[PDB]
This record gives C-alpha cells, sequence and structure tokens, in this order.
RNA sequence: UUAAUUGCGAUAACGAACGAGACCUUAACCUACUAAAUAGUGGUGCUAGCAUUUGCUGGUUAUCCACUUCUUAGAGGGACUAUCGGUUUCAAGCCGAUGGAAGUUUGAGGCAAUAACAGGUCUGUGAUGCCCUUAGACGUUCUGGGCCGCACGCGCGCUACACUGACGGAGCCAGCGAGUCUAACCUUGGCCGAGAGGUCUUGGUAAUCUUGUGAAACUCCGUCGUGCUGGGGAUAGAGCAUUGUAAUUAUUGCUCUUCAACGAGGAAUUCCUAGUAAGCGCAAGUCAUCAGCUUGCGUUGAUUACGUCCCUGCCCUUUGUACACAC
C-alpha cells in the first residue's frame, strides 16, 4: 500500500543495503585479542541482513503500542530507501565504522 | 455354537508355530474358519535407575516384555471341537476357550 | 462399478486416505468442501495443487480426503500430499499415463517435496536429557 | 497382648513391601509384582522382563 | 535491595479519551493524505487515546472514505479509496 | 562411513577367487546368487559383500 | 445443490443462528446466566451479560449434530482449557458441568437435541431441520 | 463527538467510596482500584445494574451512583447468590457481610490480633513475621525486612 | 579418508584372540503369501436437511457380496553409496545429480576390551567375617516432633519484564501408557453446584470399556492497551468438599484482595547437526490423597555447522624428565 513499486525490489534493497560486507573476526593477537577486518561473504551478508532486520524490528515492536507488522514494514522501507536512522542500518553502519577502523 | 481360542502367549514361535498348526490342520480338514486375528503386541516397560544407590550419572535402563495375543472364532461339532483344542499344546503359551 | 482409487498421505501422525473417482467434478474433506474450511493461509497452501493444474482436470471427479491424525499444518500437508497422489493415481489408471506423466513433472518442476512424502520421522528422547539430544545442565558446584 | 497390634498399617509402606527381602524401599508396584527395584534388577532376566534399549 | 533506578518522570503521556471540535475537525481534515491508517497512525500521528483512535476508526470506516484490506484483529489496514 | 570391514573385505574376495565367471557385474543378480552361493547370517551382510563384489568385478574390467 | 453446516463457515453460521434463537426468545433460559464464567479456569467473565448463552447453545447443538453420542463430561473436556495455576505450569482443566448439564437440558426442552439409547444425546429432527434452515438462511443472504 | 460541558465534573483526581480514582479508564476498573472489592465483583454490580459495559465513565447518574450503594450495602436484598462475598458466615454473627475499603483492613486486623490474643501457631507465626501456611523456609523468605 | 589398529598398503614378521564392526530392537517404503459385528463404501431392516438429478452428512447386525492399498500382525521385498562425472606412487577413499525412503555406517538405542578407582553402595537382604548390646539391649506394643527454626550461601527447575501478550466467545488434532478375587481400579447417569458425592451396572478378566484420552501457544470478533496495566495468588484472612479413624503449622481443588521485583538482565556458567534447540501439552513411576520431578509420546520448528584446535579435554607418534602415592 506504501511505496508503490516492486514489494519484493524494495525487500531485495533493503536486504543489500542492510547487509554488511566488512566484518570483524577475533585474531588472537597474543594475549590481547584483537579484531580484523575481513571482506567477503555473499551468503553471511545476506543471513546479517535477515538477522539484523528481524531484531531490528522485534526491538521496535518491544513494549510500543506500534505492531511487529508495522515497525517491520517502516524498518523495511527505512532500509530500502536509505535514511540512516533505521536500528539494523545503524548497526550495521557502525560495525562497518569500526571495522575499517580496525582494519 | 460359535466357540473360541484365543492364546495370549510371550513367546512368538511358539506361537506362531501354534497358530501355523492349528490352520494348516483346519485347511487339511477342510471345514469352514476364520482367519488368525492377531492384536497388537502389548509391550510392558520398566524404567529403572541402574545403579542401586543414588552414587553416579543418572542413568536409567528399560525392562521391556512383549505380549502376543491371537484368536480365532469356528463353529464347528462339539467332538472335533475338543479334538482341536485339546491336541497341539505347547508349554509357554496360554490359550483359553470361550463362546461368541 | 464406480472407479474410485484409494490413496494416503501421511506426515508425523497425520494420515490422510484420498478417494478418487468418477463423479462431478468436487473435492470434499470429511464431507466439507475444500475451499470452505477458511483457514485464510492453509486455504492457499491446499489450493496449491488446483490453482497451478487448473480446473480442466477435475470436470467430473470428486475426491474426498478423511484426515486423521497430527496438528493443523501436519493435516494440510497430508491432504495435500494425498490429494496430489490420488490424482496421479486417477491419470494413470484411467486417464493417459502420458497425461499421468506430465501432471507429475509440472507438480516436480512447481515443487519437488509435491510427490515425494516427508520422512523427518520424530527422534525419540534419552534419559539424562529433556529432549533427544538436550541434556538437563552441567553444573559442578 | 491384645494391644501388642492393635494400630492397623492398611496403606502406606507397612502395607507394600518388598516380598524376597521385606525392603520397604524401592519397590515396584507396577504389573503387581512387588519386588524392590534393585532385586527386579536381578531377576528380571528369568521373571520375563528382557532388556532391547 | 536497590531500586535499580533513579525514580525520574517518565514520560506521562496524556491520551485524550474526550475531545472537542478543535480536535475532530483537525482529525477530520487531518484523515485524508493519509496513505496508511491503523491504531498505531492514530495514536503516535494524532497524540490520541486509543479508545478514542478506535472509535474514529470505526465511524470513518462505516461512513466510508478508506476501505480495508486486513479485517485481521490487532492489527486493521485502511487506505483511502481515490 | 564406507570403509568395509575386513571380513566383508575378504568374503568378497574368497568369492570372486573361486566364482569368478559364475557372477556378473549386476548388484541384484551378484546378491540373488550370493544369497545360495555363500551362506550368511544378515541380509544387510550379504548386500554388503555383493556390492563389494561387484565393484571388484569393476575394478578387473579395466586392468 | 446442497446446503449443510459442513459446507458452510462455521464462525457466520453460529452467530446466524444466535442472532435468530436470540430474536425468538423462547428457550427458557435456566435464570442464573449473566453470573457464570462458563468454565472454572477463567479469571474473568464473559463480556455481555444478556449474551453468550445462545452462543453457547449454538456451539453445543452444532458439535452434537457433527457427533453421534455426547455426554456432560465430554462437553466439559471439549469446552476446557489451559488454567493459569500462578507458578505452577499450565494444565488442562474441564469446563462448567452444571453450564453444560443445563444447556443439554435446555435442548431437551426445546427439542432441538433428544435423549439417544446406548447412553448420550443426539441432534433432533427439528432440530436439525432448524440448524439447516438457518444455515441456508445464511446461505441466501450471503450470496 | 459527544460534548459534555467542561466543567467541575472532569477533575484529574476524584473521591469516590472513601478512595481516590482517576478515570479515563473504564468504570469496572475504576470500581476494581477500590480496596477490598476487584474486577469479578465490579463486573458482577455492573452487570446486574444493567448498565451499559461498552460506555464510558464520564457520565454517571445520581441515582445510580445510589444503586451501587444500595447493592454494597444491601448485596442480599439484591438477590445475589452470596457466595461471591468475602465473609461468608462470620464470627461475629455468621450472617454475609461484604467489605468496605477500610472494612476489609479492619477486618483482617481484627483476626490477625484475635490470632495473636488465642496465640495459636498461626498467631505465633503472624507475630513473628514468618510463613505460616507450610512454606519451605530454609532458602526462601530471606528480605524479610 | 569418515567413527574406528576402520581399511589400502610398505614391512622381522606370520598367524590369531578380545574391543570396533558384525549383532538385537525402535520409526519410516510394502496397492503381495493369510485377516474379525473394533477403521467403509452401493442396494437395504427403519428416518431428516438440499427435493420428485445420479450424492454427502447422518444414525444400526447377522441380511450378504469385493478389501487391511490407513490402525496391527507372522516363512517375508528393497538401500548396497545404485548409476553418471571430478580427483590418485593413475591403490583405499572423498566431492556433486534420478523413480525412490535419506545417500554425513538411514536416524536413535541395548549388552560392550586378562587394566584400574582403596569412586558409591555393609540404609536392598535370614551375606557373613572384626567390635558394640547380651534379659530395664539397636528386636518392639502406642503418643507425638522433624530434610516446615534459620542470621545466611549454592544447584535441575516453574511463573514472569506482555501488545508476536492476558482474557472473553466459534473450531477443538497421538499412541507405544494404565486398570476390583477373597473383597474395588480408572468412571459411562435420570437430581442438584464452575467443585468433590449417593441409588444400578452399561467395564472387565480387557485393540471391543475408560478413550478419536474432543488434553496446549494453534484459525477468527472485541476488551486491556504503554501510562509499572488486567503478567504476581509472592503473601494473608473468610466457605464447600475425594482421600486418611487425625490433611490443624494453605497435602489438594474451586469461589474473593493488597502491589514488593521486572527499561536486551554484571563477573561467570550449561545444553543444541534435521524435524532434534526451543515453545506448549499428554501417559507411566513414586501413591491412603495432590507434580513444579523423572522416564516415554504428540504440535510448530532452528541462519551461523561437511570448519578449527584458540579455551576444556582427549587418541597416536616423536621427544625431555631428578616424576613412579606418577605435576
Amino acid at each position: 500500500v506504501l511505496t508503490d513499486q516492486n514489494p519484493i525490489q524494495v525487500v531485495v534493497d533493503a536486504i543489500t543495503n542492510t547487509g554488511p560486507r566488512e566484518d570483524t573476526t577475533r585474531v588472537g593477537g597474543g594475549g590481547a585479542a584483537r579484531r580484523q577486518a575481513v571482506d567477503v561473504s555473499p551468503l553471511r551478508r545476506v543471513n546479517q541482513a535477515i538477522a539484523l532486520l528481524t531484531i531490528g524490528a522485534r526491538e521496535a515492536a518491544f513494549r510500543n503500542i506500534k505492531t511487529i507488522a508495522e515497525t517491520l514494514a517502516e524498518e523495511l522501507i527505512n532500509a530500502a530507501k536509505g535514511s540512516s536512522t533505521s536500528y539494523a542500518i545503524k548497526k550495521k553502519d557502525e560495525l562497518e565504522r569500526v571495522a575499517k577502523s580496525n582494519r | 455354537i460359535k466357540i473360541r481360542i484365543t492364546l495370549t502367549s510371550t513367546k512368538v514361535k511358539q506361537l506362531e508355530n501354534v497358530s501355523s498348526n492349528i490352520v494348516k490342520n483346519a485347511e487339511q480338514h477342510n471345514l469352514v474358519k476364520k482367519g488368525p486375528v492377531r492384536l497388537p503386541t502389548k509391550v510392558l516397560k520398566i524404567s529403572t535407575r541402574k545403579t542401586p544407590n543414588g552414587e553416579g550419572s543418572k542413568t536409567w535402563e528399560t525392562y521391556e516384555m512383549r505380549i502376543h495375543k491371537r484368536y480365532i472364532d469356528l463353529e464347528a461339532p462339539v467332538q472335533i471341537v475338543k479334538r482341536i483344542t485339546q491336541i497341539t499344546i505347547e508349554p509357554g503359551v496360554d490359550v483359553e476357550v470361550v463362546v461368541a | 462399478a464406480v472407479p474410485s482409487v484409494q490413496t494416503f498421505g501421511k506426515k508425523k501422525s497425520a494420515t490422510a486416505v484420498a478417494h478418487v473417482k468418477a463423479g462431478k467434478g468436487l473435492i470434499k474433506v470429511n464431507g466439507s468442501p475444500i475451499t470452505l474450511v477458511e483457514p485464510e493461509i492453509l486455504r492457499f497452501k491446499v489450493y496449491e495443487p488446483l490453482l497451478l493444474v487448473g480446473l480442466d482436470k477435475f470436470s467430473n471427479i470428486d475426491i474426498r480426503v478423511r484426515v486423521t491424525g497430527g496438528g493443523h499444518v501436519s493435516q494440510v500437508y497430508a491432504i495435500r500430499q494425498a490429494i496430489a497422489k490420488g490424482l496421479v493415481a486417477y491419470h494413470q489408471k484411467y486417464v493417459d499415463e502420458q497425461s499421468k506423466n506430465e501432471l507429475k513433472k509440472a507438480f516436480t518442476s512447481y515443487d519437488r517435496t509435491l510427490l515425494i512424502a516427508d520422512s523427518r520421522r520424530p527422534e525419540p528422547k534419552k534419559f539424562g536429557g529433556k529432549g533427544a539430544r538436550s541434556r538437563f545442565q552441567k553444573s559442578y558446584r | 497382648e491384645n494391644v501388642w497390634f492393635s494400630h492397623p498399617r492398611r496403606y502406606g509402606k507397612g502395607s507394600r513391601q518388598c516380598r524376597v527381602c521385606s525392603s520397604h524401599t524401592g519397590l515396584i508396584r507396577k504389573y503387581g509384582l512387588n519386588i524392590c527395584r534393585q532385586c527386579f534388577r536381578e531377576k528380571a532376566n528369568d521373571i520375563g522382563f528382557n532388556k532391547f534399549r | 535491595k536497590k531500586k535499580w533506578s533513579k525514580k525520574s518522570m517518565k514520560d506521562r503521556a496524556q491520551h485524550a479519551v474526550i475531545l472537542d471540535q478543535e480536535k475532530y475537525d483537525r482529525i477530520l481534515k487531518e484523515v485524508p493524505t493519509y496513505r496508511y491508517v491503523s491504531v498505531s497512525v492514530l495514536v503516535d500521528r494524532l497524540k490520541i487515546g486509543g479508545s478514542l483512535a478506535r472509535i474514529a476508526l470505526r465511524h470513518l470506516e462505516k461512513e466510508g472514505i478508506i476501505k480495508p484490506i486486513s479485517k485481521h484483529s490487532k492489527q486493521a489496514i485502511y487506505t483511502r479509496a481515490t | 562411513g564406507r570403509v568395509r570391514t575386513k571380513t566383508v573385505k575378504r568374503a568378497s574376495k574368497a568369492l570372486i577367487e573361486r566364482y569368478y565367471p559364475k557372477l556378473t557385474l549386476d548388484f541384484q543378480t551378484n546378491k540373488r546368487l550370493c544369497d545360495e552361493i555363500a551362506t550368511i547370517q544378515s541380509k544387510r551382510l550379504r548386500n554388503k559383500i555383493a556390492g563389494y563384489t561387484t565393484h571388484l568385478m569393476k575394478r578387473i574390467q579395466k586392468g | 445443490p446442497g446446503v449443510s453446516v459442513r459446507d458452510v463457515a462455521a464462525q457466520d453460521f453460529i452467530n446466524a443462528y444466535a442472532s435468530f434463537l436470540q430474536r425468538q426468545g423462547k428457550l427458557e433460559v435456566p435464570g442464573y446466566v449473566d453470573i457464570v464464567k462458563t468454565s472454572s479456569g477463567n479469571e474473568m467473565p464473559p463480556q455481555d451479560a444478556e449474551g453468550w448463552f445462545y452462543k453457547r447453545a449454538a456451539s453445543v447443538a452444532r458439535h452434537i449434530y457433527m457427533r453421534k453420542q455426547v455426554g456432560v463430561g465430554k462437553l466439559n473436556k471439549l469446552y476446557g482449557g489451559a488454567k493459569s495455576r500462578g507458578v505452577r505450569p499450565y494444565k488442562h482443566i474441564d469446563a462448567s458441568g452444571s453450564i453444560n448439564r443445563k444447556v443439554l437440558q435446555a435442548l431437551e426442552k426445546i427439542g432441538i437435541v433428544e435423549i439417544s439409547p446406548k447412553g448420550g444425546r443426539r441432534i433432533s429432527e427439528n432440530g436439525q431441520r432448524d440448524l439447516d434452515r438457518i444455515a441456508a438462511q445464511t446461505l441466501e443472504e450471503d450470496e | 463527538s459527544l460534548v459534555v460541558q467542561e466543567q467541575g465534573s472532569f477533575q484529574h483526581i476524584l473521591r469516590l467510596l472513601n478512595t481516590n480514582v482517576d478515570g479515563n479508564i473504564k468504570i469496572v476498573y475504576a470500581l476494581t482500584t477500590i480496596k477490598g472489592v476487584g474486577r469479578r465483583y465490579s463486573n458482577l454490580v455492573c452487570k446486574k445494574a444493567d448498565v451499559d459495559l461498552h460506555k464510558r465513565a464520564g457520565e454517571l447518574t445520581q441515582e445510580e451512583l445510589e444503586r451501587i450503594v444500595q447493592i454494597m450495602q444491601n448485596p442480599t436484598h439484591y438477590k445475589i447468590p452470596a457466595w461471591f462475598l468475602n465473609r461468608q458466615n462470620d464470627i461475629t454473627d455468621g450472617k454475609d457481610y461484604h467489605t468496605l475499603a477500610n472494612n476489609v483492613e479492619s477486618k483482617l486486623r481484627d483476626d490477625l490480633e484475635r490470632l495473636k490474643k488465642i496465640r495459636a501457631h498461626r498467631g505465633i507465626r503472624h507475630f513473628w513475621g514468618l510463613r505460616v501456611r507450610g512454606q519451605h523456609t530454609k532458602t526462601t523468605g530471606r528480605r524479610r525486612a
């Protein structure tokens, strides 16, 4: 009913935008374990996008009057169009920022 | 008359050979008969701790006793009814006679 | 002799017996139409085969499904597998074997599980745990 | 002594007791064999219960 | 034990259960141009009570501008029919 | 978990050494002759023996 | 061609039966309705005072029509539910035997449902006729 | 919507049956806010008074308030089956009495001091501030201060 | 190389034995050899709703025909990686695709290596050895108190922070599980209550009776609706009761109330590879009476696992040792 373009298309655009492409892995380092900036995972990209959208929708839908359906729909549209406000996309870009910082 | 032989044993081999010899003698005697109706096998389970005292891992064991019950319903003269009932008697298998 | 074929769809415990015969072209479950069980979701799920194959193949065929066992999803899955197998048996026994083959090809192309019954039978539970593989808790002190 | 056994023991652990060792603890009422679990472990093979799983 | 808090004032919403003409005309002139309408929409974009929002939704739909897409409980969706 | 036990391997080899021409490369006929050409206490064990027997016939058929 | 409560949706048909029975008002209500909670597990009584007894009667009568022979214990088991037993975990609890028995008696009095042999109760001829008439009214009103 | 004058009839906190009640909720749950009577008795009283539940708690008539007053004064005079009440076959007389917000606490204190005076095990437990209903106190009831 | 001293193989070893496998059950696919008024179809013995249109839903035995292709059965059939590619001193093996039940020994269990704990159990014994008591004894007549006193700390768990929820109404789905003979087991009722209980046996020596165990988050119309609320019966006082010759320091169930914690819950710590995690429910065990426990089953169902030893442990080999009650 909103965003009258293709609904699966906006869904997939949100998935790609929220899918993190640089992450951090625990490197032993020696005593002080560090983070290592690792690129490359398409399956993990889509997996993390789905997980991020779901947990953001449920965090929005916890303890409030708006129902999980409209919270999830708003999160999907916000992530698809790009607003730097949705919880999934903020977490993804913050993880990206720390990954590039410790890169 | 509608007599009935029902057998409620535990040893499947003796159960099956009792049934087989009964049906084979009936077939060779050329009577009218109903097939052996074979009730579901009833398994008695007892679940108990292996240990006598309470020490060790909480490990359990299940002792199972299997009971096989079959029955056959016949109509015949009294003399041959008693003949069929009293021949082919085997230890371990318990059989009894009912009506209708 | 009214030509009826007996198939059955299976699940964890849901058994659905399907009687498919030459009639007026109806589908009924427990004497009530498949179209009017009103789940609003499982209705479409059981429509799936009928929607994908069209009404060309149910001109004068009556299919009666008697269900017993399992939850709602298990029952509808048993229903769909039984009705698919019943239509397959009808189109093999009476309609052309070529028609049966092409019907099964379309069913497989839409989904491979349409033809194959699920066999993920429940795993028995062992002592020392609440479930099949889960243990209770390992407290040391 | 008429009062030596005046108090009834019609139920509880006074009624149920092991029929091989007079042990009041661990009895298996199931199937009416009335044998404590520790003795049933020993005698099950000849009693009829057999171990499969 | 410990209260695990600071004991400060919360949101303390003033969800309207009764209104007047000054808010009725505002909601009447606002219910257009609303692509998606529900109880949450009414409450958050109107700052009105849940019961009043539900009553307004029922009355507006009984008159008829918006049409429903889902009648499922806990989630009602209404879109204005152009 | 495809490694055969020494009993299966040795029984298959013994079958091959003394009945090479009597049996062929098909599993179904191999088992349907093995059940009577060797006494085994398990249908599954017969299946394993005949499967390895077929594998060795395939091995000999090329080298 | 062919009207039957199985062929009709359940909720709308039972609502129609409730409205029809409410219009007629000749069921000989027990009189202590509006004070009972329809069960023993509910923590809050029902909502409508003069209502819900037509609903319970329609439901029981339709359930009897589906089934063959059913007694008060079966009614209670059927209408029971999980009860919030505080900290102890939820358990199934039956419905109210008194209300199930009294709605059976009311159906008996109105002739919708009658005693049957071998123990139990069966949907009566006129009760079945009225039920199918209400269902057919539903098919005529919706279509 | 329905227009009611912005008079003193709307107050942020009001008095009802010697307690304080905030409106903007259902009348039945406002009655539940009264100490000693809860949702069950409130809904029973409203339903037997035949006042519509879907109606709000804004307009209530003087005859209706007197109706509720008379119901609470003489519930048996209003044909109530006498097992909904919270004091069955009282020790003083044996009649059925329905408590008020103050009456319930006074009655509770009266039976508490009665148990203490009679020096039962229950009275001793209530004096000592322990669990009396036979609960397991070896690991529970620590933060009793 | 997967789980394997599992095998292929080189070789002072050859030939063996025990463990692993092999084996025995469990759940899966059988339109077959043989099936009963316990799961049905058409005429019928009797009858109703959509009508004189061909059917469904109903309700019953002796009045019969065709079958267990759904419950269960017994000489019993297949599945062994079958086939087709890629990879190798061109040797065992691994990785991908088909009717079909899945190609991680199909998944899961049972007993389980001449080795040892100075682990538990002398509270399971008319199994004793060594000491305790040897006619006011630990054998035993009756009354009671007690893992129910806590100042306190630690564990399997159950209910919860609720609008993916609580409640009210219409649907409402498993079987392996249990059952009176020297005097009762689970329950089918004419009457009363959301409750237990009486008159007779429809249930019996039991797939036919309880029981399709009509048992739960599961499908729809609303109320509560973010405000510490309707999630707490924690806690405490009023009445009915099955059991017990005593349920009083709620054994247990049902009618009524206060509001004390709860804004991703700190150091730490436990389980989870295909229907397992988890959620919810059912049956047996202990029982004179009640499950928050255990053993089994049923409903929905899991992203990161065919990877690695970084932590905790292992197995083999080499190695060092001042260790050998063995770090």
